[PDB]
DNA sequence: TAACCCCCCTTCGGTGCTTTGCACCGAAGGGGGGT
């Protein structure tokens, strides 16, 4: 005698009616095997037959279980999903083995036929109607409606998942000494009890589920490590990911690299040093998934270095709340950053990488701050606290940055680790004009129609230059003018401009840019010894600003 | 046995659907304990995923407070909730509160937990408590009473509030009392010792209703000591070309605020093409212009005043060395107030804590002066602010904000 | 020939000020993973 699960009220979107889509042409191979399952569900109580008074319908079909002789049945409720009320998902994230505390006894079991053990809403079962062709639609055919949560309905995951929590709620309160990680129907159970009391605790829970109609088939009951859980392998003192499949195909399409880079990201959670910059660079462009891509020299070298990391097996450890969390970051170049999170040296809880390039112009300090932020949020999710950081940047470098930057920025408690390449600021702008340094009044202009322009400067010593430019913009000529002044000045120079655009970029001390021109300006700034940038308003009759504006306009 | 005040949303607007953000261990444990006690006491009830609404929740510790407090980010719900001024449940603002020598802020939100809430509106107060490492899916709740931090709670409770304060107000006719969100502002011109005494009077006066996070805390303000930060022009005896260029640029920016400012005679000093460090003396015409511009910066702007129907906007600039400037306005370049903060908590070590402090200081001043909280333009990168601001938040309300990046070309608000 | 969830890389269009160019950023759509 099972206990009935209270149904969850489900509605359609206001002013909308059930789905009426009828059926797609079905091959006889599928039409046959389906009718066998229809009767099985009717006998088992999963489905009801009566549907002549039901004007709604949703297509049905089936395909093969992954590399199995069995046919998998699924309903395309995409039309009903549009008409179904919106749900708030209670699944907020994916649990991670690096967050598991070591438990003396562990068990992993699943619920048999989860969706089909949860009663659908009494009033809503009518909208799940579906029709199967008897024999190629020769005869009307058998119609059915779901009495339980069907696969493919946007509300099934949230409803089952929440029902699972109410069922587990009493057991956990009456057994606080146990830890249960519930992910859908997959359950992780661990305790420091003796294996005997553990199997007793397991059977108390295993019966607690059957009372509410939830079976626990021994086909999915794991009692001996390594436990297969969430795509990992759980050993008593270590964990690792289930083996990864690296495509070795010698002819790479667009979709080949997408699948390739995808698996490398998944591997980067424990395999240190994974890089996907050059491989993903091949993917940039609105090219179809079928186009074959020749691997560049760097993209081929990056893939080789990844094989060197993945050829060797790596393991992760478990979390110890008594010890502090340590996060260490290393610079990999080209805006790539890798990190490791650990509590004791060389026994990593997990690893990761940050390679996001945000903004056309940036520097290593900004990217390091962003890597720290990603790690921080990731750590609060898995462990609920912020780790201590070991960063390849000197305290002096960071202080100079955050104290001078006009935007508020901060890094949590951290210490410097001398692990080249170090992060540094490649140049620093003066705060006051340099005495005895030539003053370049720069300016630029571009004809909006012809796209032609000029860039140049005039100096206090009578030095002048004007340069013609083709296929340019006002903004580009303003940067070009500054570049000219840096090229044509000594190691110390004062530069006066009215380009708010140019000053905003340069004052942020970028060390890398998507703009060829900005990178050339950076190259000049790194060579200088003193550079004072000053802004003045345009068209106000100021100094050489009015003079150079004439030359270039 | 108390009937519930019906509340609707603004027509044509759905409910709040804001995802819960990750919480630290200490914040989740404090929430579980708090929500456990609130469920026992009937103030909240668990719900399922059939409720499509959600509002972020987290916890704070107020200034010099060691116990956790629960805070719900009802910003999305407050914007979607019907304005109670149109329902005529709006609370007027006393222009004399900012004039009192001392103002104490009392957390009275705890009293909201006694009034029931409109049943049809309870589904909009849904929130989700997360778990570390996603061990358990989200645990969802909803409110059965007036929730703290909701803009309708002080409006619905206003009728009960005026009753409880009637004895205190009529025995002390000079003390001003203003209610905003879960806080009560009580200002007086009395002596500090007598002010704190009359505050304790109102505390036990509040017990005489609660007898028929907690009430005990109180923070003292002094709005009569609040000053403004005016635009200042340096005074030099000798000026370099760079000095006059900076001056001309600053005055050109300032002319958008003060229309009477002129820079013609000062620009002529920059006619040639000179080295930035060259000292050049002022012409007789330029000396009058500089002095005249300072006068114009001494007087207030013409036709700038507070419009109750317009929203308040606050801009903040990081000036370095723990200095932070801000301006409050409703129309661009028509500033209602300009100010500067310095030596706040976190100065010289933590930019986010200083900015969080500045946001709270400025909001408090806007509530006292206009009874409105401003929408903030924050000088910070979105991800940086979102990663840290809850670690330093110490108020029971949360203002609206957006993220700006304005490089300082001219030092306008701070020399 | 699909349901929900987390992540990364790319493109792209919407937004605003650096203006009718250029940059910031969130939504998708690709991929990886989980049930
Ligand atoms: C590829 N795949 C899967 C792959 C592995 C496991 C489940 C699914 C799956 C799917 C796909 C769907 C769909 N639609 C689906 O509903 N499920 C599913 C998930 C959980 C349960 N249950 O807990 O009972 C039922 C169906
Ligand atoms: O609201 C969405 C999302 O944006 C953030 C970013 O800081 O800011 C908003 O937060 C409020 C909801 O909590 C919005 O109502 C408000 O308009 C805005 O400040 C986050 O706070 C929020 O998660
Ligand atoms: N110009």
């Amino acid at each position: 005698p099972i206990s009935p699960i209270e149904t969850v009220p489900v509605k359609l979107k206001p002013g909308m009616d059930g789905p009426k889509v009828k059926q797609w042409p079905l091959t006889e191979e599928k039409i046959k095997a389906l009718v066998e399952i229809c009767t099985e569900m009717e006998k088992e109580g999963k489905i009801s037959k009566i549907g002549p008074e039901n004007p709604y319908n949703t297509p049905v079909f089936a395909i093969k279980k992954k590399d199995s002789t069995k046919w998998r049945k699924l309903v395309d409720f995409r039309e009903l999903n549009k008409r179904t009320q919106d749900f708030w998902e209670v699944q907020l994230g994916i649990p991670h083995p690096a967050g598991l505390k070591k438990k003396k006894s562990v068990t992993v079991l699943d619920v048999g036929d989860a969706y089909f053990s949860v009663p659908l809403d009494e009033d809503f079962r009518k909208y799940t109607a579906f029709t199967i062709p008897s024999i190629n639609n020769e005869t009307p055919g058998i119609r059915y409606q779901y009495n339980v949560l069907p696969q493919g309905w946007k509300g099934s995951p949230a409803i089952f998942q929440s029902s699972m929590t109410k069922i587990l709620e009493p057991f956990k309160k009456q057994n606080p000494d146990i830890v249960i990680y519930q992910y859908m129907d997959d359950l992780y159970v661990g305790s420091d009890l003796e294996i005997g009391q553990h199997r007793t605790k397991i059977e108390e829970l295993r019966q607690h589920l059957l009372r509410w109609g939830l079976t626990t088939p021994d086909k999915k009951h794991q009692k001996e490590p390594p436990f297969l859980w969430m795509g990992y392998e759980l050993h008593p003192d270590k964990w690792t990911v289930q083996p990864i499949v690296l495509p070795e195909k010698d002819s790479w399409t667009v979709n080949d690299i997408q699948k390739l880079v995808g698996k490398l990201n998944w591997a980067s959670q424990i395999y240190p040093g994974i890089k996907v910059r050059q491989l993903s660079k091949l993917l940039r462009g609105t090219k179809a998934l079928t186009e074959v891509i020749p691997l560049t020299e760097e993209a081929e070298l990056e893939l080789a270095e990844n094989r060197e990391i993945l050829k060797e097996p790596v393991h992760g450890v478990y979390y110890d709340p008594s010890k502090d969390l340590i996060a260490e970051i290393q610079k990999q170049g080209q805006g790539q950053w890798t990190y490791q999170i650990y509590q004791e040296p060389f026994k990593n809880l997990k690893t990761g990488k940050y390679a996001r390039m945000r903004g056309a112009h940036t520097n290593d300090v900004k990217q390091l701050t962003e890597a720290v932020q990603k790690i921080t949020t990731e750590s609060i999710v898995i462990w609920g606290k912020t780790p201590k950081f070991k960063l390849p940047i000197q305290k002096e470098t960071w202080e100079t940055w955050w104290t001078e930057y006009w935007q508020a920025t901060w890094i949590p408690e951290w210490e410097f680790v001398n692990t080249p390449p170090l992060v540094k600021l490649w140049y620093q702008l003066e705060k006051e004009p340099i005495v005895g340094a030539e003053t370049f009044y720069v300016d630029g202009a571009a004809n909006r129609e012809t796209k032609l322009g000029k860039a140049g400067y005039v100096t206090n010593k009578g030095r002048q230059k004007v340069v013609p430019l083709t296929n340019t913009t006002n903004q580009k000529t303003e940067l070009q003018a500054i570049y000219l002044a840096l090229q044509d000045s000594g190691l110390e120079v004062n530069i006066v401009t009215n380009s708010q655009y140019a000053l905003g970029i340069i004052q942020a001390q970028p060390d890398k840019s998507e703009s060829e021109l900005v990178n050339q300006i950076i190259e000049q700034l790194i060579k200088k010894e003193k550079v004072y940038l000053a802004w003045v308003p345009a068209h106000k009759g100021i100094g050489g600003n009015e003079q150079v504006d004439k030359l270039v306009s | 046995p108390i009937e519930t005040v019906p509340v609707k949303l603004k027509p044509g607007m759905d409910g709040p659907k804001v995802k819960q953000w990750p919480l630290t261990e200490e914040k989740i444990k404090a929430l579980v304990e708090i929500c456990t006690e609130m469920e026992k006491e009937g103030k909240i009830s668990k719900i399922g995923p059939e409720n499509p609404y959600n509002t972020p929740v987290f916890a704070i510790k107020k200034k010099d407070s060691t116990k956790w407090r629960k805070l719900v980010d009802f910003r999305e719900l407050n914007k979607r909730t019907q304005d109670f001024w149109e329902v005529q449940l709006g609370i007027p603002h006393p222009a004399g509160l900012k004039k009192k020598k001392s103002v104490t802020v009392l957390d009275v939100g705890d009293a909201y937990f006694s009034v029931p809430l409109d049943e049809d509106f309870r589904k909009y107060t849904a929130f989700t408590i997360p778990s570390i490492n996603n061990e358990t899916p989200g645990i969802r709740y909803q409110y059965n009473v007036l929730p703290q931090g909701w803009k309708g709670s002080p409006a619905i409770f206003q009728s009960s509030m005026t009753k409880i304060l009637e004895p205190f107000k009529k025995q002390n006719p000079d003390i001003v009392i203003y209610q905003y969100m879960d806080d009560l502002y009580v200002g007086s011109d009395l002596e500090i010792g007598q002010h704190r005494t009359k505050i304790e009077e109102l505390r036990q006066h509040l017990l005489r209703w609660g007898l028929t996070p907690f009430l005990w805390m109180g923070y003292e303000l002094h709005p009569d000591k609040w000053t403004v930060q005016p635009i200042v022009l340096p005074e030099k005896d000798s000026w370099t070309v760079n000095d006059i260029q900076k001056l001309v640029g600053k005055l050109n920016w300032a002319s958008q605020i003060y229309p009477g400012i002129k820079v013609r005679q000062l620009s002529k000093l920059l006619r040639g093409t000179k080295a930035l460090t060259e000292v050049i003396p002022l012409t007789e015409e330029a000396e009058l212009e500089l002095a005249e511009n300072r006068e114009i910066l001494k007087e207030p702007v013409h036709g700038v005043y507070y419009d109750p129907s317009k929203d308040l906007i606050a801009e903040i600039q990081k000036q370095g060395q723990g200095q932070w400037t801000y301006q409050i306005y409703q129309e661009p370049f028509k500033n209602l107030k300009t100010g500067k903060y310095a030596r706040m908590r976190g100065a010289h070590t933590n930019d986010v804590k200083q900015l969080t402090e500045a946001v709270q200081k400025i909001t408090t001043e806007s509530i006292v002066i206009w009874g409105k909280t401003p929408k903030f333009k924050l000088p910070i990168q979105k991800e940086t602010w979102e990663t840290w601001w809850t670690e330093y938040w110490q108020a029971t309300w949360i203002p609206e904000w957006e993220f700006v990046n304005t490089p300082p070309l001219v030092k306008l608000w701070y020399q």
